């Protein structure tokens, strides 16, 4: 799958990165990675698609990147609302699957 | 407004099966390619199945290939996921998520080996395989 | 024949006011867009390429603008966002095509190209295919603005600033969107 840090934490008002490492047969081959914010108890909501784009509803704090074999959902100035899980999703070509990530655990301090 | 309500919840035997029913209303259902994506409780999501706007192009996940099947009915605008030989590790809660309308590749070859994400997500009906 | 000027223009228009350049009743060759090796994202919906030879020279439209790199996949049907519901919205039953190519060293200034603008703030997210020109101050609920550029309320446009030191997703991609129709 797409490896992801199991637990990262941060105080309110900081900038916390969330890495998402992949191989050359996935995200590193030229397929884009997305990001979902799954609150515990509901369905995951689409946060970033195509590494930079934010739909209508998601605020201006969630910036994504993609370079080499990585990604970074940079949350700037995190409030007391966004403490959910974050999954990065590529689509690999070795097994032609839409592979997800293991899942991070972000909690405010 | 759009939503993906669904039904077909499961308390079933390890080797028998059931057929899901992921309904849809509000959006143009006949043009876009729905996905099925599950989440075993305790861990994160995992991709299961995909099918196109007609029923031609279909891919599967490596734990669920060859056993499962997926079909569309554009008279009631719903999805179905049939899961013969529901063995023990195949328990989760199952979400159906709206894909995209994509078709490209300037040689006439209509295909979707795509990049995009899954926009609007279902409610999830928990399946349970237990000895 | 008539779109050798649409794909070869010396300068493209910005996204916030793009051109609706309409080709007309000549014999159109779609074997010069198909079989082009130069393109990167050739995406044509329900009317397939190399099957629209014997169809539809019925005042075909051809839009043209320039967006950044990882912005070019906000242009599909649906796909809400910031440069697809304020700037350029195309409907959910879109027919024809979207063609876009990588302008590496044709639009990028080493100081920064600061005259490619995209809209940022607009109430009532934009209807399909509708073009704006009008630049007015935003009035986000607060005290009634009158040309202020103050706190919480300011200009609705924002320049891009392309540079050759960027990655792939920031260097500009000129987008040409084709659309067909009948009587
Ligand atoms: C202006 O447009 C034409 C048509 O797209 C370009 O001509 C083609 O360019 C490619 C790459 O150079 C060639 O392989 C084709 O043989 C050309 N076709 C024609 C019509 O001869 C042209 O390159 C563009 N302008 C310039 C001079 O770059």
């Amino acid at each position: 799958v797409l490896t992801q840090p199991p637990s990262v934490s941060g105080a309110p008002g900081q900038r916390v990165t969330i890495s998402c490492t992949g191989s050359s047969s996935n995200i590193g081959a030229g397929y884009d990675v997305h990001w979902y914010q799954q609150l515990p108890g509901t369905a995951p909501k689409l946060l970033i698609y195509g590494n930079s784009n934010r739909p209508s509803g998601v605020p201006d704090r969630f910036s994504g990147s993609k370079s080499g074999t990585s990604a970074s959902l940079a949350i700037t100035g995190l409030q007391a609302e966004d403490e959910a899980d974050y999954y990065c999703q590529s689509y690999d070509s070795s097994l032609s699957g839409w592979v997800f990530g293991g899942g991070t655990k972000l909690t405010v301090l | 407004q759009v939503q993906l309500v669904e039904s077909g919840g499961g308390v079933v035997q390890p080797g028998r099966s059931l057929r899901l029913s992921c309904a849809a209303s509000g959006f143009t259902f006949s043009s876009i390619a729905m996905h099925w994506v599950r989440q075993a409780p305790g861990k994160g999501l995992e991709w299961v199945a995909v099918m196109s706007f007609d029923g031609s192009i279909k891919y599967y996940g490596d734990s669920v290939k060859g056993r499962f099947t997926i079909s569309r009915d554009n008279s009631k605008s719903t999805l179905y996921l049939q899961m013969n030989s529901l063995r023990a590790e195949d328990t989760a809660v199952y979400y159906c998520a709206r894909g995209v309308q994509g078709y490209y590749d300037r040689s006439g070859y209509y295909n979707l080996d795509y990049n995009y994400g899954m926009d609007v997500w279902g409610q999830g009906t928990t399946v349970t395989v237990s000895s | 024949c008539p779109f050798g000027e649409v794909f070869n223009a010396t300068k493209f228009a910005s996204v916030y006011a793009w051109n609706r350049k309409r080709i007309s009743n000549c014999v159109a060759d779609y074997s010069v867009l198909y079989n082009s090796a130069s393109f990167s994202t050739f995406k044509c919906y329900g009317v397939s390429p190399t099957k629209l030879n014997d169809l539809c020279f019925t005042n075909v439209y051809a839009d043209s603008f320039v967006i950044r790199g990882d912005e070019v996949r906000q242009i599909a049907p649906g796909q809400t966002g910031k440069i697809a519901d304020y700037n350029y919205k195309l409907p959910d039953d879109f027919t024809g095509c979207v063609i876009a190519w990588n302008s590496n060293n044709l639009d990028s200034k080493v100081g920064g190209n600061y005259n490619y603008l995209y809209r940022l703030f607009r109430k009532s997210n934009l209807k399909p295919f509708e073009r704006d020109i009008s630049t007015e101050i935003y009035q986000a609920g607060s005290t009634p603005c009158n040309g202020v550029k103050g706190f919480n309320c300011y200009f609705p446009l924002q320049s891009y600033g392309f540079q050759p030191t960027y990655g792939v997703g920031y260097q500009p991609y000129r987008v040409v969107v084709l659309s067909f129709e009948l009587l």
